[PDB]
């Protein structure tokens, strides 16, 4: 099986192995177990490399797990900016919602990735969307007393 | 009670362990030859509690240090005062890290454990009467948190009538971005509930607030930070380094400031707040319970006090401290709970740290601490319901349900400190 | 004659020790060094201050006073101090680890190392007396040794010395010089287990001690120093009729049968008068009438509470100076009928008075004038159970959410303890009450 193969290359950053699988007909948008896509595990461990050469062969961006989580999600989360500019170059849902009700905006602003904060603000990034606890991107930061955070999502 | 054993471990517990002996080393008038130089007879009372008594009149740290990468021992030892440590008390292994929880308390550090309890009854065979353990280490490391929290275990065991001692530097995005950090807080935190007696919670989320919006300082460094940290661990053993009134015991601490067992995690406080390149007693009183001079990112007006510890330093009226104090007290009656009468201590001190004339040292045992507690248990939530990086862990040797029960004993501690804090005497 | 051995618990049984011993031998005119030139008797004696006084085979005369202590900060003072020479060695006991202001620490661990060392000194001075009548103990309320450790003692001074008598000097917990937020908690724990062990106990309140320094003695900020220079002058004054000839109180006996009418409430009620500052030198003598006017009022009282709101079952009037009993007898008549002072319907309504004519000895250093008269008040009122009101609500506020209790149950203690102790304190309230307060 070929593509359980390219989900372990995309994993582990093996950019070359991921040409030649390609190349002999593996599933670009094979799933593991959990619904993972070799996309997911690329915006995952930060190999930008894999994820735009997947992007260029047919690669579903808005791809969702068995917990809804899109690419998006994930790089948003680890906090991989050249990543999420990527994936939101080629029409990556920028308020795709998981099955916990968290946005791409909400993952950014937990983890304190203030830069793709950012990003996701000027791509149209919903502020007033809830979570499952009723909790928007600005009520995290008011809660956690992070006050640069509260500056960056009053624009 | 009378001498401790200073310990410290990783990156971080080296340094912030190397800037606590050059700051204490400076008051008590000791260079890094180790020959007192000290123009007071008060600098040597009880010098013995933190240091040895080498032949020649010389002082030697009783500190033991303590590392998973190699490269650390030398960063100390090309230090100013990094001529002083005892060569003994070098204990550094050859494979790191890399800011895995699991390498430091499972595999990497259990090797290097049984080096560093030889060294440690070394010490504690050395001390007249020893008394507790002081450890100093960051929490979202692997080797200051996973080998750290071990080594807190394995002296438990051997020393259980002691007293351990710990000051963890709680992570934050802001000084470090490294998603897996929540992580080994979180496995730290788990640890530290149940095997110290009290715990000194420094946060770099509140170092880098202060230098950054405090201090005016838009880049801040470690060193920055660590200059906030080292005059706050002078402040918390003024007592047990220089003569006073408090009988500076470890033990007398705990049982003054610890109500419940698992609530040992104190709220450090240092007024006035300075850098490194650059006040009356109502103006020391009135900062000390500021939330912008506390070392940890809560808001204390947020909580009430359960126990409050002050130790002023320098030479002011005896009579104005007591008026001072009991006046805040009043204006601030809502923060302190009431089924704990005179639950507020005052020290003062006559021998000041250098640069300053006046000084005051906060200790407070606030249930507003779980706003920190909250903070990271958020974060940690986060990446485990992805599950990111979690094999990083269990392909280390460890199970996956040591994250549930870890994310369940933190949130319980936090409804622990809720629970007291909406508490009523009637 | 017959002989008192004293006992000094903890760093306030201690240092209280220290200051009494000082004054009893200028009192008495014994050097620092043992020597008493007034002592013709040389290597033993019948006198009155043999009671307190024991005496070697040089003309030295030694204390009969132990000094113990969980950790040796305390007693290394004294062992340096003035009278390093007064003292025997081998009655300064001292451990290395004290029990950190925990009842539990000092009753059941760390006091267990050491208990039996005490006792077998204690052995040794009761062996030199001919007619050993009792002890006198010192102890703070609040502190670990002070508590838990003197517990432990009274408990096995009660199965070696049973038929002996035994009184406290107790050092009652004030917020303004507290050491520990648990001394309710010690103070309670150690009252239960002690109350059938004691027979008369005077407790020393240290924020009504603290006030008169202030007030009378214009300290603004009294330090350890002034509070025990001002109670060792109290302590003296009650034990005089036990060191010099007299009639009232002239042994330990006396002591219960005049101030304690149940075994329960033996806890008297001390008021002293006047307390002159130093500053004050060429002050006026106030007369018997004005100093027996002042025993009556609040501010002069050892414990804080409000005799008006009780009634009295006994009062001792222990006079020292310039004092004419016709001057006594006219003062007490009149402070008979022009105050509210009120007996029980049980109580013979009467005033025992004991009268030296030595005027206090002030020692050098101190923060009190030259006094021609003085006048020391003992008295049982039941309004002294307001003192162990403010002391149990203290208790019942931090005990309600079990703070500070794991400290307790991890020394040895079971949590059970906490409450009999607090229903044992709950029955004597109401002992007074039942008296009428
Ligand atoms: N009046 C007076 N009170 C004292 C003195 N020293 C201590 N105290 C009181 O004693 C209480 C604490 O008890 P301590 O005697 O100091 O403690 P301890 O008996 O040595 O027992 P540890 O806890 O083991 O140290 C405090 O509330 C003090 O107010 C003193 O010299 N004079
Ligand atoms: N305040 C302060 N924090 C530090 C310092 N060095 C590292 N840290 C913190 O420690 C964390 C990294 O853990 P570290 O001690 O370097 O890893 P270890 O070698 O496994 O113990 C980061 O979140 C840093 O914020 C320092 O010098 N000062
Ligand atoms: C709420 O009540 C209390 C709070 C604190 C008290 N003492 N606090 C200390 C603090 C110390 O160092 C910071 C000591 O040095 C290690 C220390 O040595 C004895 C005591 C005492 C209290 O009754
Ligand atoms: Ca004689
Ligand atoms: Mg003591």
């Amino acid at each position: 099986d070929l593509g359980k193969k390219l989900l372990e290359a995309a994993r582990a950053g093996q950019d070359d192995e991921v040409r030649i699988l390609m190349a002999n007909g593996a599933d670009v948008n094979a799933t593991d177990a959990s619904g993972l896509t070799p996309l997911h595990l690329a915006a995952t461990y930060g190999h930008l490399e894999i994820v735009e050469v997947l992007l260029k062969h047919g690669a579903d961006v808005n791809a969702i797990d068995i917990m809804g989580s899109t690419p998006l999600h994930l790089a948003a989360l680890i906090g991989h900016l050249e990543i999420v500019e990527v994936l939101l170059k080629h029409g990556a849902d920028v308020n795709a919602v998981d099955t916990w009700g968290d946005t791409p905006l909400h993952l950014a602003a937990i983890m304190g990735h203030l830069e793709i904060v950012e990003v996701l603000l000027k791509h149209g990034a919903d502020v007033n969307a809830q979570d499952k606890f009723g909790k928007t991107a600005f009520d995290i930061s008011i809660d956690n007393g992070n006050e640069d955070l509260a500056e960056i999502l009053q624009k | 009670m009378r001498e401790i054993v200073h310990i410290q471990a990783g990156q971080c517990g080296n340094q912030i362990g190397a800037k606590f002996w050059e700051v204490i080393s400076d008051e008590h008038g000791i260079d890094p030859t180790g020959s007192y130089h000290g123009d007071s007879d008060l600098q040597l009372e009880r010098i013995n509690v933190y240091y040895n008594e080498a032949t020649g009149n010389k002082y030697v740290p009783r500190a033991i240090l303590v590392d998973l990468e190699p490269g650390t021992m030398d960063s100390v030892r090309s230090g100013p005062f990094g001529q002083i440590f005892r060569p003994d008390n070098f204990v550094f292994g050859q494979s790191g890290a890399g800011n895995n929880w699991a390498k430091g308390h499972y595999t990497e550090g259990a090797e290097l454990v049984d080096s560093v309890l030889d060294v440690v009854r070394k010490e504690s065979e050395s001390c007249d009467c020893l008394q507790g353990f002081q450890l100093t280490h960051s929490l979202g490391g692997g080797t200051g948190s996973g080998m750290g929290t071990l080594l807190i275990s394995k002296i438990r065991e051997e020393y259980p009538d002691r007293i351990m001692n710990t000051f963890s530097v709680m992570p934050s995005p802001k000084v470090s971005d490294t998603v897996v950090e929540p992580y080994n807080a979180t496995l730290s935190v788990h640890q530290l509930v149940e095997n110290t007696d009290e715990t000194y919670c420094i946060d770099n989320e509140a170092l880098y607030d202060i230098c950054f919006r405090t201090l005016k300082l838009t880049t801040p460094t470690y060193g920055d930070l660590n200059h906030l940290v080292s005059a706050t661990m002078s402040g918390v053993t003024t007592c047990l380094r220089f003569p006073g009134q408090l009988n500076a015991d470890l033990r007398k601490l705990a049982v003054n400031m610890v109500p419940f067992p698992r609530l040992h995690f104190f709220m450090p406080g240092f007024a006035p707040l300075t850098s490194r390149g650059s006040l009356t007693v109502p103006e020391l009183t009135q900062q000390m319970f500021d939330s912008k001079n506390m070392m940890a990112a809560c808001d204390p007006r947020h909580g009430r006090y359960l126990t409050v510890a002050a130790i002023f330093r320098g030479r002011m009226s005896m009579k104005e401290v007591d008026e001072q104090m009991l006046n805040v007290q009043n204006k601030n009656s809502s923060y302190f709970v009431e089924w704990i009468p005179n639950n507020v201590k005052t020290a003062v001190c006559d021998i000041p740290p250098r640069g300053l004339k006046m000084s005051a040292t906060f200790i407070g045992n606030s249930t507003a601490i779980q706003e920190l507690f909250k903070r990271i248990s958020e974060q940690f939530t986060a990446m485990f319901r992805r599950k990111a990086f979690l094999h990083w862990y269990t392909g280390e040797g460890m199970d996956e349900m040591e994250f549930t029960e870890a994310e369940s004993n933190m949130n319980d501690l936090v409804s622990e400190y809720q629970q007291y804090q909406d508490a009523t005497a009637d | 004659m017959r002989e008192c051995i004293s006992i000094h618990v903890g760093q306030a049984g201690v240092q209280i020790g220290n200051a009494c011993w000082e004054l009893y031998c200028l009192e008495h005119g014994i050097q620092p060094d043992g020597q008493m030139p007034s002592d013709k008797t040389i290597g033993g004696g019948d006198d009155s201050f043999n009671t307190f006084f024991s005496e070697t085979g040089a003309g030295k005369h030694v204390p009969r006073a132990v000094f113990v202590d969980l950790e040796p900060t305390v007693i290394d003072e004294v062992r340096t101090g003035t009278y390093r020479q007064l003292f025997h060695p081998e009655q300064l006991i001292t451990g290395k680890e004290d029990a950190a202001n925990n009842y539990a620490r000092g009753h059941y661990t760390i006091g267990k190392e050491i208990i039996d060392l005490v006792l077998d000194r204690i052995r040794k001075l009761a062996d030199q007396c001919t007619g050993l009548q009792g002890f006198l103990v010192f102890h703070s309320f609040g502190g670990g040794t002070g508590s838990g450790f003197t517990s432990l003692l009274m408990e096995r001074l009660s199965v070696d010395y049973g038929k002996k008598s035994k009184l406290e000097f107790s050092i009652y917990p004030a917020p303004q010089v507290s050491t520990a937020v648990v001394e309710p908690y010690n103070s309670i724990l150690t009252t239960h287990t002690t109350l059938e062990h004691s027979d008369c106990a005077f407790m020393v309140d240290n924020e009504a001690i603290y006030d008169i320094c202030r007030r009378n003695l214009d300290i603004e900020r009294p330090t350890y120093t002034n509070l025990n220079r001002l109670i060792s002058q109290i302590v003296s004054s009650i034990t005089a009729s036990l060191r010099f000839d007299g009639a009232l109180n002239v042994d330990l006996t006396e002591f219960q049968t005049n101030l304690v009418p149940y075994p329960r409430i033996h806890f008297p009620l001390a008021t002293y008068a006047p307390v002159i500052s130093a500053e004050k030198a060429y002050h006026e003598q106030l007369s018997v009438a004005e100093i027996t006017n002042a025993c009556f009022e609040p501010a002069n009282q050892m414990v804080k509470c409000d005799p008006r709101h009780g009634k009295y079952m006994a009062c001792c009037l222990l006079y020292r100076g310039d004092v004419v009993p016709k001057d006594v007898n006219a003062a007490i008549a009149t402070i008979k009928t022009k105050r509210s002072i009120q007996f029980v319907d049980w109580c013979p309504t009467g005033f025992k008075v004991g009268i030296n004519y030595q005027p206090p000895t002030v020692v050098p250093g101190g923060d009190l004038a030259k006094v021609q008269r003085a006048v020391c008040m003992l008295s049982n009122t039941t309004a002294i159970a307001e003192a162990w009101a403010r002391l149990d609500h203290k208790f019942d506020l931090m005990y309600a959410k079990r703070a500070f209790v794991h400290w307790y149950v991890g020394e040895g203690m079971e949590e059970g303890e906490f409450s009999e102790a607090r229903e044992d304190m709950a029955a004597l309230e109401k002992d007074y009450e039942e008296v009428g307060v």
